Protein backbone atom coordinates (compact mmCIF):
# COMPACT_ATOMS: atom_id res chain seq x y z
CA UNK A 1 0.00 0.00 0.00
CA UNK A 2 2.51 2.60 1.23
CA UNK A 3 6.28 3.08 1.44
CA UNK A 4 8.80 4.55 3.87
CA UNK A 5 8.49 8.34 4.14
CA UNK A 6 12.02 9.76 3.80
CA UNK A 7 12.72 13.29 2.54
CA UNK A 8 16.36 13.60 1.49
CA UNK A 9 17.53 17.20 1.83
CA UNK A 10 20.00 18.80 -0.57
CA UNK A 11 21.41 21.37 1.89
CA UNK A 12 22.78 19.33 4.82
CA UNK A 13 23.68 16.27 2.73
CA UNK A 14 25.68 18.17 0.10
CA UNK A 15 27.13 20.84 2.42
CA UNK A 16 27.81 19.31 5.83
CA UNK A 17 28.33 22.18 8.32
CA UNK A 18 30.02 24.56 5.87
CA UNK A 19 29.57 28.24 5.02
CA UNK A 20 31.42 28.63 1.71
CA UNK A 21 29.76 25.47 0.32
CA UNK A 22 26.35 27.17 0.30
CA UNK A 23 27.64 30.02 -1.89
CA UNK A 24 28.46 27.65 -4.76
CA UNK A 25 25.22 25.69 -4.31
CA UNK A 26 23.01 28.73 -4.99
CA UNK A 27 24.86 29.48 -8.25
CA UNK A 28 23.20 26.47 -9.91
CA UNK A 29 19.77 28.01 -9.30
CA UNK A 30 16.63 26.27 -8.02
CA UNK A 31 17.96 22.69 -8.21
CA UNK A 32 17.62 22.17 -4.45
CA UNK A 33 14.26 23.98 -4.54
CA UNK A 34 12.69 21.63 -7.12
CA UNK A 35 14.06 18.50 -5.41
CA UNK A 36 12.71 19.42 -1.97
CA UNK A 37 9.36 20.33 -3.56
CA UNK A 38 9.17 17.01 -5.43
CA UNK A 39 10.09 14.88 -2.40
CA UNK A 40 7.51 16.74 -0.30
CA UNK A 41 4.79 15.61 -2.71
CA UNK A 42 5.92 11.99 -2.31
CA UNK A 43 5.05 12.17 1.40
CA UNK A 44 1.59 13.45 0.44
CA UNK A 45 1.40 10.67 -2.17
CA UNK A 46 2.16 7.90 0.33
CA UNK A 47 -0.49 9.29 2.70
CA UNK A 48 -3.14 9.75 -0.01
CA UNK B 1 28.48 16.79 27.06
CA UNK B 2 24.81 16.33 26.07
CA UNK B 3 24.68 19.60 24.11
CA UNK B 4 24.80 20.56 20.43
CA UNK B 5 28.42 21.72 20.29
CA UNK B 6 31.05 22.48 17.63
CA UNK B 7 33.54 19.65 18.12
CA UNK B 8 37.05 19.60 16.64
CA UNK B 9 39.04 16.37 17.07
CA UNK B 10 42.28 15.94 15.05
CA UNK B 11 41.32 18.62 12.54
CA UNK B 12 37.81 17.25 11.90
CA UNK B 13 35.21 20.02 12.09
CA UNK B 14 31.48 19.54 12.39
CA UNK B 15 28.37 20.08 14.48
CA UNK B 16 27.28 17.31 16.83
CA UNK B 17 26.59 16.20 20.39
CA UNK B 18 29.36 14.59 22.45
CA UNK B 19 27.72 11.67 24.27
CA UNK B 20 28.94 8.56 26.08
CA UNK B 21 28.18 5.14 24.57
CA UNK B 22 28.76 1.53 25.61
CA UNK B 23 31.40 0.81 22.95
CA UNK B 24 34.61 -0.60 24.46
CA UNK B 25 37.31 1.59 22.93
CA UNK B 26 40.42 -0.33 21.94
CA UNK B 27 43.73 1.32 22.96
CA UNK B 28 44.98 1.64 19.35
CA UNK B 29 41.77 2.99 17.77
CA UNK B 30 41.77 6.79 17.47
CA UNK B 31 38.48 7.35 15.62
CA UNK B 32 35.77 5.04 14.30
CA UNK B 33 33.58 5.69 11.27
CA UNK B 34 29.93 4.72 10.86
CA UNK B 35 28.12 3.35 7.80
CA UNK B 36 27.15 6.89 6.71
CA UNK B 37 30.81 7.76 5.81
CA UNK B 38 31.14 9.91 8.95
CA UNK B 39 33.07 9.52 12.20
CA UNK B 40 30.78 7.98 14.81
CA UNK B 41 33.16 8.16 17.79
CA UNK B 42 36.51 9.76 18.62
CA UNK B 43 39.07 9.32 21.41
CA UNK B 44 40.48 12.06 23.63
CA UNK B 45 44.31 11.86 23.49
CA UNK B 46 44.67 13.65 26.84
CA UNK B 47 42.63 11.12 28.84
CA UNK B 48 41.32 7.78 27.56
Amino acid sequence: VSMTKTSVDCTMYICGDSTECSNLLLQYGSFCTQLNRALTGIAVEQDK
Amino acid sequence: KNKCVNFNFNGLTGTGVLTESNKKFLPFQQFGRDIADTTDAVRDPQTL
